[PDB]
């Protein structure tokens, strides 16, 4: 908050989507963490796209996501909208080719001949058998 | 699109004598090296032989490339064409040496049969049922032909699937049950008007005939490499095409080829074996060769063809130089094609095919000129300026390329050897190799 | 929100703001200056028929070659391409540097380059329903279903934009995504009619007061009609084509969303994806549902290509599809940048040389240089009296173009500080002493740094 | 404070008539370089002008001769209001990106797009939430000055129940977002509790108004809106680095936007400058990008500098004049700076004891400049610290000569070093390895 | 303890004057060059100037290392002294000018007098407030405390698994809680149970002691470009997930230092900047000279101290230019330079001595007199590595100091490199079947 204006090295954040408290968390948080925030978003800005289209419209975008350019203006949403799905098609040949080739299906042809569970840390410790539990059976990823 | 040998369309030999034809199939001259590369094309196609090296030679131009586009025509889309330039080989994600295994391996074709089995009926109804807050969902498919109706449950990947391809009553459906796709067909039934946003009022159809369930035997062919990529790996199977796959361990591709040759013995495989052509092998360097030549020399080695310009020049990654820039215990293990520069009739009759192939109209004497031109600033320069004139003829409405549009096209665009002489008489002005220029007049 | 201001827009002016196309009659015959152009009559016609190569979907795979000393124009000559062509064809420049990544291959990086070069364009029609829901209101059935006691028929959603409002009778089976969506009257949402879901864009500011606190942004209702039936073109470089199969964007398991949090790293992007591309591609090219429209790679300084960046090339021009290649290049004849061995002329293989169109750009007559610096001038906004136009041609002649339209800027801030509203001698004599030419500055070197010493240049 | 006395610490300004340009004999810390600083204020008019798009301007002279000391004085005169990168060519050796992307990047950072912005931020410390079920409820913040009841949306408290919001709290809601943000707790509360958790910190209450509208100019490099388009949380990548060789389209979507912020009038572009120093350690290839990235409307002005004679250029075998090619220096202007005569370096040498707040006699200061133009400008500055120390060993008033001479003998000049190399050259490690340890 | 090899290195020895005292802290000699350090520890300690370089110059086994080890012990503990070696740059994860970042700010120190509030106990009751806060109950051999708990300390504690009857840590400010164990008035609870049972803490239930922590600027950086420690379990994973070093920008440096002078504002934080000291400077090259010279201009830069013992000698990464010391003539100008020359036949003698009740040897004055000919006519450093072998072979002989004869026979079990190039020259005169490869 005292760095917010001006040239001061937050100046972006107003124009960037996060608050304050998001920005704090996605600096302390891990990639997992991080990840499991996305799951709960929506795309708002990609339905932008197919609603404020027409010049009255003037491509309107929330001030506060003024940065989020390739999010507003992006044709991956419009191809999913529209009704010849030709772009659609065009941008799902790998994962359509893929199964259509019956890879998928086919049987393995190999495997790893050994298979081994995670090396451990054996302590004689009480600390050690929790924290063991905490991160090799980590029950908020888990 | 007309690319450089877009006319080519086979190697232009009588198919049972291996007789070279003087001009067919947009192949002209080189009647003997076209023949030897339709006796290796008859050892491609009788699968038999295994990690035969056939080394095409010669100047630049002189058809090697040419030569090597109608082989590719001539075995069709069943047998790999790998294409694989020798500057591809220096990848940053994985080593000189597994770049070459893996296309190796992508021209070793698995040709694997399954019996799938398909459902094909107009809808009659459609009950989902779903868990709020999400989670499971569960449904039955009423379908129809004119001889049966029945009703199938369904899971919750096929509920996505038909909610996906918004399946409604009345639609003709067709379902691959092996696989699980869904493809509307059409309808039976009116598009209804008692709801909007319904959609596309899809092409009508009378309803399908006989039983609903048909088995159909479908066939696949997968590279060796695509099984490679698949089987090195639990999750990630894009990396077939994105290319994110990294040194595939040698265990994976031990167990795949012992496997493969179970699954021909099984008959649930025919391998097709096919070609790696490397053009520019000149390009390589002496570790890559000293790779190929004992890959080669296994059971599964594609039929390796290569194209060289090299005179006696250096290898790359060594101090020394060689016929064609290509190690002699390496060229030990090829037999060489020599291809031959094209005498004026040669020049004359592909010219023709160029100009055909573009659809221009040349004139007689713009032929002759385009071939004096061909003589002494080549085929490709000579090429080059068939398009040009046309262009150039379009703008003075002419209705065919005259020889004052090649004379034109001639003035507006040189060719190498007077672009060199251009270069020798401006010697002051263009950048030196010693860096060095002026810049004022 | 944002402060709108009010002052009047202009344009920046860089090296070829001057340049505004190619300058050449209808029967392509060069205009001796016309179009920001003096001279090159030669080189500019011959890239007018380039032009009408590019324009004419005959082309794939051609190669050119723009050859000249430093200075003479070769990279307005394909700045004035890219403006005859226009915004609708793809216009694509490099440096040979720019191959160089350290993240892919550089065959990579150049097929990166040459497929942003090729455009696809795309017909589709988007139909929506669109508005701030006005109602929802469930249709009870004439025939509920035993056990469940309730059981509706339709469900009816009132939308508003703008230009009107409709009463809108939906399927039920939009409970799931109105009960999802968590859509409430006052919301603002679109009805795909390809799929009979709906998503919601927020609610409407029209509500923006309904709380002294709510936490969530309001949008404005929208402008345009409740229902939309709009063909829409799509512009797409097969590129775009290459990254959207290769690295999908909107997968919602955790290492899709894992992987959109970390640096989107290039990748080595297959031949057998980029070769079934193409073939979907002609597909519904000749379906006629899309135009492919091929355009210009301009590979400038392309002498710092190696042989391996040229060798590729040799592939990559042979494809079915394939943009124009231009090449510019000023390194005489000079050591290829892979192959210390071969020396070649303009720094190119002989063997791929004979692949391009070679165009020649020659040097400039002290009275080309002059109409130059005439251009320059009023493009810049500086005015000259005529005793300073010749005296900034005389350094034109004398040392280089460049370091002349490079002294108009610094003369017309002496000249405004010195209170005149146009430039004379007195400044020109004053700009040329502030700033250098590289060979002044040379001599100060080759006088000073003869040796070592403690106010010596260092080498 | 944190900031220590440096090399370029009396660099105030760049010492020029404003109306004019004429410089003048010393001000704002510079001294001499007169036509040197004369041509940088001309330049400092076209940056401030901003029209002129991708000039090039090299800075060349031997050294301590106020190559990079010019280029402080222009950055300190153009302000805080303008982008000023600074740039030494070893940065763009990356290992994470190539030389081009490196480039690129410090090219847009020198562009600036400037946003002026109001918005309503309610902050103020809570007093009670109340909720209401049968959702609805009531929030009351107080500021020091103020206290008010808010009613609070579903979707508010949720959010207040998702960030555990307690009284005593410190909040902010930005209303135009709507998103909560707890900044604390008031200090008041510093009683409440015996222990606190390792997040929590105590805060003045906020004062005045509850909720504020103030005006705030925004200023943001092109190359800050690339890396928040480069992913979904770009923004880290400001600060870790951690970003990747941005794709181009991205950079071509965002200077089509940019224009038309332009168009409507939502942002103003300030073309700021570029400053490479040491610009001959940059190679060939970055050289041959250069030429191209300065033909570009979004081209900063790039101001450089080298020290280097006829010398060969890096990644190739043939020299050039200042290191540089000359299908480079085509498309530069050259400034060059002089040595200083005894009377500038006795200025100079007194800035520097001012700055360095050492008092210098007379004598001593006559001495040093003996010592500048006998031994340069940085040894007789460095000197200056020296001797001020050695007098305080010795609990001196001022710096004497004596203090000097005792510095002069303890520390060699770059002369007085080499010839100890030359005097030693077997008892030091030769360029073929050769040495003897014995006495 | 151990004996490495400076470890007889105690100071630079000099005179309330600052003049060097001719033997003292376990000098001798090299007077001028410890008269010079002894200005760039004032230097130092005054903390006024940033970035200003010194470079030691010199012959090997002319004392460089031990003149640069003994300003880092004029300047004690608390400001940082960070050694590298030019060599240890060529990282592999960045951009060396990174490297050389990273370590400008591991010389620069930040100085916070935290006062710890420990409460250690047996966990009497755990009384959750709300329905936010908890009150504990701690108990010692010594008396009972009760404590109010923010929801945020209780979830740490509730986070580990404590109950009533375990034993625990907290600290009052930081937050930061430990489980210690079960209390063993417990260890009868069950016959067997998987947990360890510790005594009640038998002093005081509240311990108040102050802690002068000491961090740095690079520290800082650390933690605010990524998420460190237990806030990163996901690095387990390795790969693309472990903690790389990445390429900060000076925004984010830039940005820390305005929060670190906030604090020192504040008073909370006290800045002392410190020394960086490259060994083997030769071994930078000349892009990194080129980054040095602009980062050696910024205002919190610390004293750079380099030593080389080149003569004149290609720089790195420019073989075409010769300089002094490797040093380009360029840098060279921004550097104090301190020579460092060769020891006299009786300097060594001292030498020689001061080392030898510095390992703990003990030496005839005839045991003296041969090493220090062989540090006369070989090397200081080879005669110094006679020493230890020689008490081995004068212990296994029962003798108790080391004579002449084991000297004579350390000095022919041992060979400097100079015999042993002999050895090399008259063996390995062809390539047979006995000879040295080439
Ligand atoms: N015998 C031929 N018949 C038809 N076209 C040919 C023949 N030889 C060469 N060409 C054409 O001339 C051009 C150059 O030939 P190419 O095969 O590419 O030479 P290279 O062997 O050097 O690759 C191509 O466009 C090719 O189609
Ligand atoms: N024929 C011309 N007419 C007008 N301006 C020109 C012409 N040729 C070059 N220029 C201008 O002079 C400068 C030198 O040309 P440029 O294309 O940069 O040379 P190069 O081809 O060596 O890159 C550029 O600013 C360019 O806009
Ligand atoms: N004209 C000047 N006035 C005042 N100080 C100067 C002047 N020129 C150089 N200095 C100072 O002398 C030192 C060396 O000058 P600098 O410009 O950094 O060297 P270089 O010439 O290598 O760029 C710096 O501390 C700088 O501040
Ligand atoms: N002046 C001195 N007085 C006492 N011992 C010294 C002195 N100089 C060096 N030594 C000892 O001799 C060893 C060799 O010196 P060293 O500093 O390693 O030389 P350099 O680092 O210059 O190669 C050191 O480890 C130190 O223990």
């Amino acid at each position: 908050r005292s760095s917010l204006e001006g040239i001061e090295n937050f100046t972006w954040l107003r124009f960037v989507d996060t608050s304050l408290q998001e920005a704090y968390r996605a600096s302390h948080t891990d990639v997992f963490a991080r990840a499991v925030d996305l799951a709960s978003k929506q795309n708002r800005l990609g339905h932008m796209q197919i609603v404020y289209d027409e010049p009255e419209d003037k491509k309107w975008t929330p001030v506060h996501a003024l940065f989020q350019i390739c999010e507003r203006e992006n044709p991956k949403a419009v191809a999913e909208i529209t009704t010849e799905g030709v772009l659609r098609d065009l941008m799902n040949i790998a994962r359509v080719k893929y199964r259509e080739l019956g890879l998928c299906r086919l049987e393995k042809a190999a495997r790893p001949r050994a298979s081994a569970p995670p090396i451990e840390v054996v302590c004689d410790s009480r600390s050690a058998v929790i924290e063991r539990e905490n991160i090799m059976f980590h029950p908020a990823m888990r | 699109l007309i690319a450089a040998h877009s006319h080519i369309r086979g190697l232009g030999v009588d198919a049972d004598t291996l007789e070279p034809r003087p001009s067919s199939q947009g192949l002209v001259g080189q009647e003997k090296a076209r023949k030897a590369a339709a006796v290796v094309l008859e050892m491609i196609k009788q699968g038999k032989i295994a990690g035969r090296a056939v080394l095409i030679a010669g100047p630049p131009s002189t058809g090697k490339t040419a030569i090597a586009m109608g082989m590719a025509q001539s075995l069709g889309q069943d047998v790999p064409f790998t294409t694989l330039a020798a500057s591809e080989i220096f990848s940053l994600e994985m080593s000189k040496t597994e770049a070459l295994t893996q296309a190796f391996r992508k021209s070793i074709g698995v040709r694997i049969k399954e019996e799938s089995e398909i459902m094909e009926g107009e809808v009659v109804e459609i009950q989902i049922d779903r868990s709020v807050t999400g989670g499971a969902k569960q449904g039955k498919l009423t379908i129809k032909t004119t001889d049966m109706e029945a009703i199938y449950d369904m899971g919750s990947k096929m509920i996505d699937a038909m909610t996906k391809e918004r399946v409604m009553a009345g639609d003709i459906i067709s379902i691959d049950k092996s696989s699980g796709k869904i493809t509307k067909l059409g309808r039976s039934y009116a598009r209804s008007r008692d709801y909007d946003a319904m959609g596309v009022d899809t092409k009508f159809l009378q309803c399908p005939e006989g039983e609903l369930q048909k088995r159909k035997e479908v066939v696949h062919t997968v590279s060796l490499h695509e099984i490679d990529v698949i089987n090195s790996r639990t999750q990630g199977f894009l990396a077939l095409f994105s290319g994110d796959t990294g040194e595939i361990r040698s265990e994976i591709r031990d167990q795949i080829n012992t496997k493969v040759a179970e699954w021909k013995e099984e008959g649930k495989a025919e391998i097709v074996p096919g070609v790696l052509f490397i053009d520019e092998v000149h390009m390589l360097d002496i570790e890559c060769f000293s790779y190929i030549n004992r890959a080669l020399e296994s059971d599964l080695a594609p039929i390796v063809i290569m194209a060289s310009n090299r005179g006696v020049s250096r290898i790359r990654g060594t101090d020394y130089k060689s016929p064609h820039g290509l190690p002699l215990d390496f060229l030990d293990r090829v037999v060489i094609i020599n291809t031959h520069p094209y005498t004026p009739d040669e020049l004359r009759q592909i010219l023709s095919i160029r100009a055909q192939e573009e659809e221009v109209d040349l004139t007689p004497d713009a032929l002759a000129l385009l071939t004096k031109i061909g003589q002494e600033a080549g085929l490709r320069y000579a090429s080059n300026l068939i398009t040009t004139s046309q262009l150039i003829a379009a703008k003075r409405r002419a209705k065919q390329v005259g020889v004052e549009d090649v004379q034109r096209s001639f003035k507006l665009f040189y060719d190498p050897a007077r672009s060199v002489r251009f270069v020798q008489e401006s010697e002051k002005r263009l950048i030196g190799n010693d860096g060095v220029v002026d810049f004022s007049y | 929100i944002s402060e709108v201001r009010g002052n009047t827009r202009d344009h920046r002016t860089a090296a070829h703001t001057h340049i505004k196309g190619l300058g050449l009659n209808s029967s392509g015959i060069a205009e001796k200056q016309a179009a920001g152009f003096v001279g090159q009559c030669a080189a500019r016609e011959a890239c007018g028929v380039v032009v009408d190569l590019i324009k004419a979907h005959k082309m794939a795979g051609r190669g050119v070659l723009l050859a000249g000393g430093p200075g003479t124009g070769k990279t307005a000559l394909a700045l004035a391409i890219s403006q005859e062509l226009g915004t609708k064809i793809p216009f694509c420049p490099i440096t040979g540097s720019e191959i160089y990544s350290t993240e892919v291959k550089k065959t990579e990086v150049l097929m990166e380059n040459f497929r942003r070069a090729i455009g696809l364009r795309v017909r589709e029609t988007k139909d929506v329903y669109e508005g701030e829901v006005t109602e929802m209101t469930p249709e009870e059935a004439e025939n509920p279903l035993g056990g469940y006691g309730k059981t509706i028929s339709t469900l009816l959603i009132g939308l508003k934009s703008a230009r009107g409002q409709k009463k809108l009778r939906l399927d039920p089976s939009i409970y799931e995504a109105i009960q999802k969506e968590r859509v409430q009257v006052g919301d603002v949402i679109y009805i795909e009619t390809n799929t009979g879901a709906c998503k919601r864009v927020g609610r409407s500011d029209a509500y923006a007061t309904e709380f002294d606190l709510e936490a969530e942004e309001y949008v404005p209702i929208p402008k345009g009609e409740v229902h939309k039936k709009k063909e829409i073109v799509q512009d797409v470089t097969l590129h775009d084509l290459d990254v959207a199969n290769a690295r999908p964007q909107g997968g919602q398991d955790i290492i899709s969303m894992m992987g959109q949090l970390m640096k989107p790293k290039m990748t080595e992007i297959t031949d057998k994806l980029r070769m079934e591309i193409n073939k979907v591609v002609q597909k519904y090219i000749n379906q006629g549902v899309a135009e492919l429209i091929p355009g210009v790679l301009f590979i400038d300084e392309a002498h710092m290509l190696d042989i391996e960046c040229f060798t590729y090339l040799n592939k990559a021009l042979e494809s079915p599809i394939a943009p124009i290649v231009v090449l510019a290049s000023n390194r005489g004849i000079a050591t290829i940048r892979g192959a210390d061995d071969l020396k070649a002329a303009h720094g190119i293989p002989p063997d791929f040389l004979q692949r391009l169109l070679i165009i020649p750009t020659h040097p400039y007559e002290p009275d080309e240089i002059r109409r130059i610096v005439r251009i320059r001038a009023q493009t810049e906004g500086v005015q000259l009296t005529d005793a300073a136009v010749d005296r900034v041609a005389e350094h034109g002649v004398r040392i280089s173009l460049r370091y002349c339209l490079q002294l108009l800027a610094p003369a017309s801030i002496l000249a405004r500080v010195n209170g005149r509203t146009q430039v004379d001698v007195q400044d020109i004599a004053e700009a040329e002493e502030l700033f250098l030419d590289a060979r002044r500055s040379a001599n100060i070197l080759t006088s000073t740094g003869e040796s070592g010493g403690l106010h010596g240049f260092i080498s």
